[PDB]
RNA sequence: UGAACUAUGCCUGGGCAGGGCGAAGCCAGGGGAAACUCUGGUGGAGGCCCGCCGCGGUCCUGACGUGCAAAUCGGUCGUCC
RNA sequence: CGGGCGCAGAUCUUGGUGGUAGUAGCAAAUAUUCAAACGAGAGCUUUGAAGGCCGAAGUGGAGAAGGGUUCCAUGUGAACAGCAGUUGAACAUGGGUGAGCCGGUCCUAAGGGACGGGCCUACGCCGUUCGGAGGGGAGGGCCCCGCUCGACCGAAAGGGAGUCGGGUCCAGAUCCCCGAGCCCGGAGCGGCGGAGACGGGCGCCGCGAGGCGCCCAGUGCGGUGACGCAAACGAACCCGGAGAUGCCGGCGGGUGCCCCGGGAAAGAGUUCUCUUUUCUUUGUGAAGGGCAGGGCGCCCUGGAACGGGUUCGCCCCGAGAGAGGGGCCCGCGCCCUGGAAAGCGCCGCGCUUCUGGCGGCGUCCGGUGAGCUCUCGUCGGCCCUUGAAAAUCCGGGGGAGAAGGUGUAAAUCUCGCGCCGGGCCGUACCCAUAUCCGCAGCAGGUCUCCAAGGUGAACAGCCUCUGGCGUGUUGGAACAAGGCAGAGUAAGGGAAGUCGGCAAGUCAGAUCCGUAACUUCGGGAUAAGGAUUGGCUCUAAGGGCU
RNA sequence: UAGCAGCCAGCUUAGAACUGUCGCGGACCAGGGGAAUCCGACUGUUUAAUUAAAACAAAGCAUCGCGAAGGCCCUCGGCGGGUGUUGACGCGAUGUGAUUUCUGCCCAGUGCUCUGAAUGUCAAAGU
RNA sequence: UAGUGACGCGCAUGAAUGGAUGAACGAGAUUCCCACUGUCCCUACCUGCUAUCUAGCGAAACCACAGCCAAGGGAACGGGC
RNA sequence: AGGCGGGCUUCUGGCGUCAAGCGCCCCGCGGGGCGCGACCCGCCCCGGGGACAGCGUCAGGUGGGGAGUUUGACUGG
RNA sequence: CGUGAGCUGGGUUUAGACCGUCGUGAGACAGGUUAGUUUUACCCUACUGAUGUGAGCCGUUGUUGCAAUAGUAAUCCCGCU
RNA sequence: UUCUGGGUCGGGGUGUCGUGCGUGGCAGAGCAGCGCUGCGAUCCAUUGAAAGUCAGCCCUCGAUCCAAGUUUUG
RNA sequence: AACUCUUAGCGGUGGAUCACUCGGCUCGUGCGUCGAUGAAGAACGCAGCUAGCUGCGAGAACUAAUGUGAAUUGCAGGACACACAUUGAUCAUCGACCUUUCGAACGCACAUUGCGGCCCCGGGUCCAUCCCGGGGCCACGCCUGUCUGAGGGUCGCC
């Protein structure tokens, strides 16, 4: 068993001085660091409490070099609302602009 | 530190140019008027802050 | 001229073995005419308990007392979600 | 004639030197020992062997602050290192820190602090998103763009795109060398390829494959759906997401480590007797492609009571369970490209400053675990505690605009690849019983990461492997008194000692029994009071898979 | 069909025999106990370098000020600044000190406070 | 002469300058009992590090001069007379 | 400083962004501009106080919050 | 009022704190109560022991002794007759 | 410092603890393989055996060594 | 014998005394001049061998010029110095020239050699974008003038 050290100068165990063990192919076993884990997107509606579907869960500027069919679905609002909200706003929208004409 | 300012480095410069020993034919020069450097500072006796 | 010590507050980070008693909630089996009760298990609450690192510094009024030290050392001891 | 004109004292001032005095002292953390080499000189340096300690909350390996050359090689032994020295963190002579992807730089947190204004006789101070005619970027060819704008400083542990594997030095190293990548910025030709590009409807040449004219299309496509396809125009403006959320507990997936099974391979150890034995080594980076595995209040069909599903706990269902079939996300796990050529292990040959090079073989097959950490998820618990901002990035809404008229054009979130660039500063070492602070090599103080085997509930104590060290500013010979400590031990008595059970002595883990007065009904409680405990040989019960 | 066969896998619990000098948490680790009185409820905090306590804090209780041109407080000063990103379930100022059970009499003194130009004392300015 | 339970014309107790009580809690003060023990009767023995001796190294406080006593006188307790 | 003075939104956790329309005018079937839409006039942006708060300066009261100082002597201590 | 570089700090007798009485208050108590650093000898004598010293040397060296002088130690009770 | 004398080992005595290693057993709770064999704390015999015993115990005369020369004194 | 004390000689320790003085102190006299044309102060750097001090500023232990007329010096050594006659060693004076960074310090800031903008020039790019290098600039307050504006504030003419 070998007790491996840090690899940079900063020594304590921060939020970003996160690492992981890798094997190297000199049969060794150092520090990996890795990048913070990635959020997928929320629905605009405020409401549903997933997250979005479809979309890639990495770090916000990551998404600079991500292709935009990684980044939304081909539905209406897709990449800012869930399907759910958006089929009731495809209803109430109707709906309501029908009652508009019924006081007419 | 490691960590230094270019500011520190180059006053850290100075000072270890400073602390090095009078040349050898300096004594001769002066006929052993001068024969050490009285200015001559150790890193575990004198801090220069 | 000073908050590099210390007192209090703020911002941003880090850290705190192993065990013990074991509360609400829940399941099951019995007692009832209803009010409602009893047993086992589950659950894992707490400025809770024993306790390591940590953080403190009781007693010996020990050691030391032109000392290792212009306040330290040893056993013991307080606390440790 | 003019004075800084006469010393034994003032715990007088400064400098020097005695008695005490070869005296006190060089006594915290278990340890040294034999031979040899170098040397004028060895308890102390170096090498080898023996015997030991630190025992993974280390006397180990690396950092932050701080130090500033203390780092490395050679030389010297005057001074210093409170004995010595052939030694050093000493002295002397040389050498040493290499970056687009490590950090600073960039962002604002607390907060500091300009601007307007006010104030102060004044140097100046108050005040900080408010307050002035505070707008000097964007677009249409001269129009109109801007309330959230109030400068700016402020983190080497916060936010923050992108570097990893192997080798190399006396000292350097994610920076050098080799190999493999990645990110950001740059383009009226931005250099190519692909996408945008799918063609139809009327007549003729025509018994044909095709060719002639007009007209009309074409800012992609598939799936019931979740959503998928290499791309897939789009301004002002708006909306939203990520950046960006606490502590605690339970469980599950994956790595690392440990452990077990190969009567596995390669070396080594042991053999007086036994031991198919004991010990060591058995490998794969980032990025990309694929697949396990995990998660999902995601979709479609359908419809539930004899309610069912389900967790360790919960929780879930007509606002639609169970079941069947799908979608998406995380994949740090496995296979492949990298990639074995390299790295380790073993063997052979050549060679002794080109020599300091060339070859051979191997790098294997499985298992699980209340195991320990790290990590990704998931379900909860607690709060009269709700547990950060900003830079930056992205999606949608919006349809102002641009594009060509029959094969292309506008536009392309590289969309397959190619081209160029990435400046400045820090980078050595110590990081603590001798490189920091305490006048020092001071038993003090000083922020973190990694962390093995056995006993055991344990990161307790004791022992061992990796690693480190010579017992902590000295050796030798004695074992008087008197001390400090070993919490040394003790006849008979058992607090008569003493201000006082001060001191230390009894008790102690765990299992099975048994536990009062009192109480705020929580407790008291490990109350009190008993029994059992080793070793060995068996028996019984508690699982998984086909 | 009161389920069986094959294979694999650990780690615990209970009982029994035998056995050593009745020794067995064998080192290590590791609460002496009981009956009462005083004080503080408890946890926490405190005189760095002689006092760790009965002192301070505490939750609970009670009183007091104030509706913003305000209460409390700061500044040499701006009608500047703190509570205040606040609004009486709030902020500021005090005493007591959990829970239980109670908290008696005295407003003459001192102090606070209210009433008022309806009468004494009573500055500057004005008459 | 302590401790506890009572007695109360209490020098000088007394009700949020809070009275009384109090389970649990305490390195707070105090008394008794069981067990235990060198606290004691009454000391003895062993061990480690020192003291001791030695090689090397090597201070400081202090110091009018100094250092045998009895009595006397004396500034009423001399070391000196 | 977004509608002050004088003569058109209550059923839903949608949507609302520089004007459609009409009238008129100017250029090369293609562009541009103006008015109505979006009423007219005006003296302060809109509200709440208002010669009272407040400011400057004298005067009286209060003022251990703070400043300065004092707090005799003799004496069988 | 022998005896703290002999000890023990219980008391008294600093600073913390509680009560009673007193003072408008800060504070007082010769009243009660609790917790509160006990430093240094290596110098000179004294004393306890341990080497050695008349040095003038035909004296050096050894054995067996004498003794001045100083210290001086025994005490009390019971049983039988 | 040689009628010899003095050491170091050994032997014996003494005493302390307490029945050594190995070997043998049809002793052994048992248990697993093909009467036999293996595992198995302990027990029994050899075995009052083993170990250590003057360094501050006692006696030998067995073994093998040793004998030199600091300073000063009439 | 030693040891202790006293006296003297010599030798140590120590530094007094005396003599010396490129220093101070005091008085008097003549001048009486800093800075955005970047001061005082500070930082860093500069010599063949150079640590300090002094002197200088990348032209860095000094350049040009003038006067002086043979040296500098520790060892070197080498002089576009010397037989000056290839108008000059050194020193003095100092009318030319030069003078890094911080600093009133001035693009914004500074525990940062951090972060910017404008104009011009050369190169890479040659399709004027971008990259590198060089130079000139960009603080606050205020005065005069120019230019560009704003308000029915007061008016004139329509
Ligand atoms: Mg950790
Ligand atoms: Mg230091
Ligand atoms: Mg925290
Ligand atoms: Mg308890
Ligand atoms: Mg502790
Ligand atoms: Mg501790
Ligand atoms: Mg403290
Ligand atoms: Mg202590
Ligand atoms: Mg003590
Ligand atoms: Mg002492
Ligand atoms: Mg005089
Ligand atoms: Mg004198
Ligand atoms: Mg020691
Ligand atoms: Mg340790
Ligand atoms: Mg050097
Ligand atoms: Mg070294
Ligand atoms: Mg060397
Ligand atoms: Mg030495
Ligand atoms: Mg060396
Ligand atoms: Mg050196
Ligand atoms: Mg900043
Ligand atoms: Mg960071
Ligand atoms: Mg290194
Ligand atoms: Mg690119
Ligand atoms: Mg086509
Ligand atoms: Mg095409
Ligand atoms: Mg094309
Ligand atoms: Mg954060
Ligand atoms: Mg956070
Ligand atoms: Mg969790
Ligand atoms: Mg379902
Ligand atoms: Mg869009
Ligand atoms: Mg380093
Ligand atoms: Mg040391
Ligand atoms: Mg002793
Ligand atoms: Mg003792
Ligand atoms: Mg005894
Ligand atoms: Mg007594
Ligand atoms: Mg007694
Ligand atoms: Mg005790
Ligand atoms: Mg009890
Ligand atoms: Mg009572
Ligand atoms: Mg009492
Ligand atoms: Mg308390
Ligand atoms: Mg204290
Ligand atoms: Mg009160
Ligand atoms: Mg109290
Ligand atoms: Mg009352
Ligand atoms: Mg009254
Ligand atoms: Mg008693
Ligand atoms: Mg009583
Ligand atoms: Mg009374
Ligand atoms: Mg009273
Ligand atoms: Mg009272
Ligand atoms: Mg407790
Ligand atoms: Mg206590
Ligand atoms: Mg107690
Ligand atoms: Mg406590
Ligand atoms: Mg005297
Ligand atoms: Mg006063
Ligand atoms: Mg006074
Ligand atoms: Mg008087
Ligand atoms: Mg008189
Ligand atoms: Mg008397
Ligand atoms: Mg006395
Ligand atoms: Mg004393
Ligand atoms: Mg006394
Ligand atoms: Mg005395
Ligand atoms: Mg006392
Ligand atoms: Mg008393
Ligand atoms: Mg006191
Ligand atoms: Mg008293
Ligand atoms: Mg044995
Ligand atoms: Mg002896
Ligand atoms: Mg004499
Ligand atoms: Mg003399
Ligand atoms: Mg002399
Ligand atoms: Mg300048
Ligand atoms: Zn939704």
């Amino acid at each position: 068993v070998q007790r491996l050290t840090y690899r940079r100068r900063l020594s304590y165990n921060t939020a970003s001085n996160k690492t992981r063990l890798s094997r190297t192919p000199g049969n060794r076993i150092v520090y990996l660091y890795t990048k913070k884990t990635g959020k997928s997107p929320k629905s605009a509606c405020g409401i549903c409490p997933g997250r979005l579907r479809g979309i890639r869960a990495v770090r916000p500027q990551v998404l600079m070099r991500l292709s935009k069919t990684k980044k939304h679905v081909s539905r209406a609002y897709g990449g800012s609302m869930c399907a759910k909200c958006v089929r009731d706003r495809i209803k109430r929208a109707f709906l309501i602009e029908e009652q508009k004409i019924v006081v007419k | 530190a490691s960590h230094k300012t270019f500011r520190i480095k180059r006053f850290l410069a100075k000072k270890q140019k400073q602390n090095r020993p009078i040349p050898q034919w300096i004594r001769m020069k002066t006929g052993n008027k001068i024969r050490y450097n009285s200015k001559r500072r150790h890193w575990r006796r004198t801090k220069l802050g």
